[PDB]
């Protein structure tokens, strides 16, 4: 088991800049990756960002060099820092915590939005 | 990749090719298996066939703990991400133990959550249960026999008194220690290793498992995924499991094949190549697929890893289309074809086949040399195999062949006899090679002498 | 033929001589699983647990119907005695295959049937009914748990109400479910293609065969041959099953003649013959006979079809009685007999079994070159083998062995170790020869130069 | 003996010595399956599914005595000690007929004590039955269904009436039809020979078998031995089984070792050492040990006869610490562990396993030259294996490895394949050899002439 | 399925010749063989004669050469023709089509009698 | 089955001498081996002597030359000799036959005892 706790969604300006903070506990040592997924309307949960406990970063084609994602081991926390936000990235954002045994953990997901204008 | 219209001159069927299902990821669930039902008789009536079937579960429940002991190999840093799991012990763990032994030191956060429910599970009487937590899943329990004691032993207690109710509790208790047994009996350290099928408790169970938990293949192959016992509670018989949600994606650029191998001549002598039953490729990939255990869906494979195993052999060169290396072996009996439909004509070896062309008169004769007759809607309208006339399919895409001297010098035998026999036949031949060689070394003396 | 007397000097005691009996040909009759019971609540009371059943079904019934699909691969004269059965379809199709398809393009003709009686069937509450037809036999169908319905959730939906009657029918279909399911669910492409035993669908329904199609030993056979699937409902939920009654005949001139070998002594070294557990002549035919799907008559073996498979080895010749070809193995565990009785004598290798002629005391020595004693009641009448003393038959037949030297050259190995091991040795002994044959070039390289 | 340490430096990780436990000699004791239940209606109203259960039971009793009369191969001095058994028939009887022939004729004396109870049997309704003799133990008789008959369908006759009653009794017994048909109807003449294992027929009848004849292993171990039929009463249908109780010892001076076999590199490709799952030692022998049919207590094996097989090959020599002689074969699939936890340290092959010292980013590389790499707590405080962090124990007793040019020359394969392609690569340059020597004899004759 | 319909039986003088022709219906281009089969009393049913659709035909060694088996394959009809009728040759005649998978499928049988004198 | 009747223990001064005699019954032909067996007070049943049917015989380290064990095999009886009876003797007296299949077989036994002075 691993508590996922997401914060710092909400609405904010286009073009603006946000950090999500994902606090996780738990048997985090057998832990392979943390990170986050997204989930549009109407398309399956994307992968947005993941931190393997190497360091070893990955993204997807839509966030390769964009976003970046960060953790402070010392309080087992995951941040997801975004920027540049736009209308293409307005999702419900899922914290995860991948095993090494490829169990998969949520969270609770924040809401993401971006003002019309 | 696959050159499937040079495999069929030998005989080589390659066909239906299907992606393939692998579960990237699985949600954790965890189902308490808290295995005597509650009695209601406000007398202890039943008392005595739970002693007896509590004496019968120590016969499963204890090996299936002392199973479990043996995963508490590592010792206990934990609870931060990228710190130690634990100590190693002082033992031998190979990599499955060791496996086993991450996933139940990552579930052990759950005890204290078994500690609070097992307060709930041990008061109450209903059959299937869920209690939520502060972890996000809720955790369910099934209390064994629930519905039959208080649907239909409870009130039998009063209708025809603990004589009957005794019985009857007697009976459906030994089943379900029959069934417990089928389920957790056999094979006890791969049990504990690897897991239960989930298949099994939801036949003990009847679980509806989307319905507890959460189309119809993904459904078998979420069955055929293996539940791993996480504890087993001696005093309260009760086996704690983790049930594994299988989140499936389609691989890309993935396909399996079914090859199937018809008999080829060789002189009026029956050869087929023993290629891998499945083959398949990943891009340039090219290997075996051990599909047994995966499920097959009309358009996927779902698998729980991907079955691929590289051929060692020049059977990857066979596959690849450089057909003059294929391995023959002989047939055994008709479980080998003798001919198949292949994209709308026939491909046969008509030497041990009745192969007619437009009517059971006109037979489509090989010459010795050809090991297999491919018959097109251009050669054929009407063939006749064994009698049997069949249409040949005016779209099929069954493309001419042009015989050639294909020489398959990769003889190969499947048989320990066969490969033991002629080893000796080598064996023999090596002797006399040896022999001939201390007489010409004698010679070679004798001449060096004079 | 076999050279029942040669082969017992290398341990080989061919026995048991029984006929063989093969189905010429099969009488067809039809099988209906209507699989959902009618109730008879007259308020719907249990279709809430009917409804989950039928919610089960589809993990069977979807994945059957839809291999049977696949079995749709011949498409469509026909009707006509030596027309074509059909036009040949885009893909592969083995000759198993194949013949499947054409047996459902047989039965294609019931369909017209089987819409008028499932008419009936829809209605009826009778659990086994049989319809007539213009087509000679009766068809029947079976609504699955139709008894257990009317005799006792009937009765209980009044006496109990709809709690007890639900639960009652929901324990009782959710074990059909699980019977169904040990019936279909395994190998179902093959379980297309090859068809279901009919044991098991006679042990679903405890259906009297003889009573409701028309020596035990034949009966048994009957149950062990395989009822086709030629149709599935997905929306009334039911499976259509052909049933093949086979018309059995004692094929003539055949025997299927038992081997069992005995350890046979090479200088204090224990060895066998391994040949196949059973072997076959017809006339002038000599080979194996794969009995393992047949069954066991006391008089005969039934088999579905012709178990024979040719020898290719020299064991051909071995059985002909050339004793000198047999190929020697080692054995390798108490499962090789160290002894025989053998037409009221014993036939035995004394270097591991204390034999004794007249007691205990006077052990039969056998030198170290012979590979089996041979006692005869004329040699001794009371032999003791391991202390067991019996009585030799004076009416035996055992011939006496006056001991020769049987010397077997044929040694084989079963093991793919002990065949890596020495290959490896022999490859070895082929380096040295190419060493040796590389020097003696360049030696007489030397000597022309000079 | 085993050496353990050297064994490592090649992947090879014997471990858990277990002691072994036979049984020296088994107590009998006597139980009659009375297959039809006394009915008590007073009117014959069960009499018509007795009648249709009687005319199942034929269908596995008759098989079942025909078997048991091939049983006599023993014509039938007797009743003295060291007298003879019997004359031998005119047949063949292999050594386990013949000891199932010397069980048959030992049981035999029961026969005029069975003739006595069947009296009694005959007539009585109780389920579970004992009668005392002259002869020590006492005989204990199982009717059936009787708790089922007299606790359920004798009210249910008056209750219900006839109708009910007998539905109840066609479906409960022919249920224990499809039960008896489990335990009796395959490999029958194997279960006449070897006999039925006691766990099947006390799942049928929940037989309390310390409490009807007399740790939890034990039990079990008394659960898996079989027990052999020794009369079956075609009129009466009734079986007589041969309860053997073991009598189980402690072996001295034996161990059971399980031996795990990781990976070993050779040059980026990855081979393993196939040793048998389990060998075993007697003072100083050396052998495998087939563990399958024993039951693993925690402490010893049980098994019901000495497992062990003597290891033909060098793996003996391998084994006992002379390394270079361990073969080779090359790693398949997963099965095989790429790394396993040892004695508190690692021993894995970091070529193909991602192995680290102190932190996931301090890899230990292996030189290409290194087979397995053995991670002593001396060297890596938190080894770190494919991301998995642990501590190695302090306390452990894993000794540090310095690497040698270990050569293992004795490549091997497991795949008849594998051996068939080297062979046929082996006869061609056989065939090569032979060539140059037909040339060279050819080139000798030349100079000879002039 | 195959509806089989034999038909020309009857009583006969000794010596005589008759002819009995069966009708076949159903899906006959899966069947292998359409013949004839009799019963005497007392015994089982034996060959009589038998045509592959590819006309090879044959018979058992009380009917080689003696008896004639034909077909009128435009009509799906197999016909037998009797002659040299004798007092062994009494029996009912069963027709039958044997498919490829070897199911055999039968007539109802005619009964075919001869004078005793 | 094999009926073993023990008989001829009971209280012995020690240091004397006493003959136990086992009459054994039944399938004696298919018996392996013939003996005793003692139990003294919390230790199992340990193996005092016994005869194969070849006269082969063997005893423990307790008894090896001091016990004798004979047979009269005319009336199927076993009988062990025992001689120089010290307190370490005393215990129950179980004979045994031993079946070439391994099934053992036991008398009811008998108590052998010996004065305390």
């Amino acid at each position: 088991e691993v508590q996922l706790v997401e914060s710092g969604g909400g609405l904010v300006q286009p073009g603006g800049s946000l950090r999500l903070s994902c606090s996780a506990s738990g048997s985090l040592s057998t832990i392979k990756a943390l990170g986050w997924y997204r989930r549009a309307p109407g398309r399956e949960r994307e992968l947005v960002a993941s931190i393997t406990s190497a360091g070893e970063t990955n993204y997807a084609d839509s966030a390769k060099g964009r976003f970046t994602v960060s953790t402070d081991n010392a309080k087992n926390t995951v941040d997801l820092r975004m920027n540049s936000l736009k209308p293409e990235d307005t999702a419900v954002y899922y914290c995860y915590a991948e095993s090494f045994v490829l169990n998969i953990y949520w969270g609770q997901g924040t809401q993401v939005t971006v003002s019309s204008g | 990749q696959i050159d499937i219209t040079k495999l069929q001159h030998v005989g080589v069927l390659v066909n239906s090719p299907k992606g393939m299902k692998i579960p990237q990821n699985f949600e954790t669930r965890y189902l308490i298996l808290s295995l005597i039902p509650k009695i209601e008789d406000s007398n202890s009536c039943g008392d005595q066939q739970i002693k007896q079937y509590k004496r019968l579960l120590d016969r499963l429940i204890i090996p299936l703990y002392d199973g479990l002991r043996l995963m508490k190999d590592v010792i206990v840093t934990e609870r931060f991400f990228g710190g130690v799991i634990g100590t190693i012990a002082l033992g031998v763990a190979t990599s499955a133990q060791i496996t086993a032994a991450v996933a139940l030191v990552e579930a052990k956060q759950a005890r204290s959550d078994i500690e609070k429910l097992k307060e709930a599970i041990r008061d109450t009487n209903k059959a299937v249960q869920s209690v939520q937590s502060s972890v996000g899943p809720p955790i369910v329990a099934i209390k064994s026999v629930q519905d039959y004691v208080n649907k239909e032993i409870v009130p039998s207690i009063a209708r025809l008194g603990c004589e009957a109710a005794g019985l009857q509790l007697g009976i459906a208790l030994t089943q379900h220690y029959s069934e417990l047994t089928n389920i957790f009996g056999d094979n006890i350290g791969s049990l504990i290793e690897k897991g239960i099928k989930l298949q099994g408790i939801a036949s003990l169970y009847r679980t509806n498992i989307t319905e507890i938990f959460t189309d119809i293949y993904d459904l078998l192959f979420t069955e055929s995924i293996k539940v791993r016992v996480i504890d087993v509670d001696l005093n309260d018989y009760s086996i704690t499991l983790q049930v594994r949600l299988p989140l499936l994606t389609r691989l890309l650029n993935t396909q399996i094949y079914k090859v199937d191998s018809i008999s080829y001549n060789i002189q009026n002598r029956e050869w087929y190549i023993p290629l891998p039953s499945h083959i398949m490729t990943k891009g340039a990939f090219l290997g075996g697929a051990d599909v047994k255990e995966c499920i097959e869906a009309p358009s996927s494979y779902i698998c729980p890893s991907d079955p691929g195993f590289v051929l060692n052999h020049e059977m990857e060169s066979c596959l690849s289309g450089n057909i003059s290396q294929c391995p023959r072996t002989t047939v055994t009996s008709d479980i080998v074809p003798r001919y198949a439909f292949v994209n709308g004509g026939v491909v046969a070896n008509c030497i041990t086949t009745t192969c007619t062309c437009n009517g059971i008169g006109n037979r489509i004769n090989q010459p010795p040399d050809q090991g297999v007759k491919i018959i097109t809607h251009k050669e054929c309208n009407t063939i006749g195999i064994n009698g049997m006339l069949f249409n040949t399919n005016k779209e099929g895409t069954l493309a001419f062949y042009t015989p050639d001297d294909i020489t398959l010098n990769n003889s190969v035998a499947l048989n320990p006899i066969d490969i033991s026999i002629e080893l000796n036949k080598a064996k023999s031949d090596l002797e006399e090679v040896k022999e001939w060689i201390r007489r010409v070394n004698q010679k070679l003396d004798s001449i060096g002498s004079g």
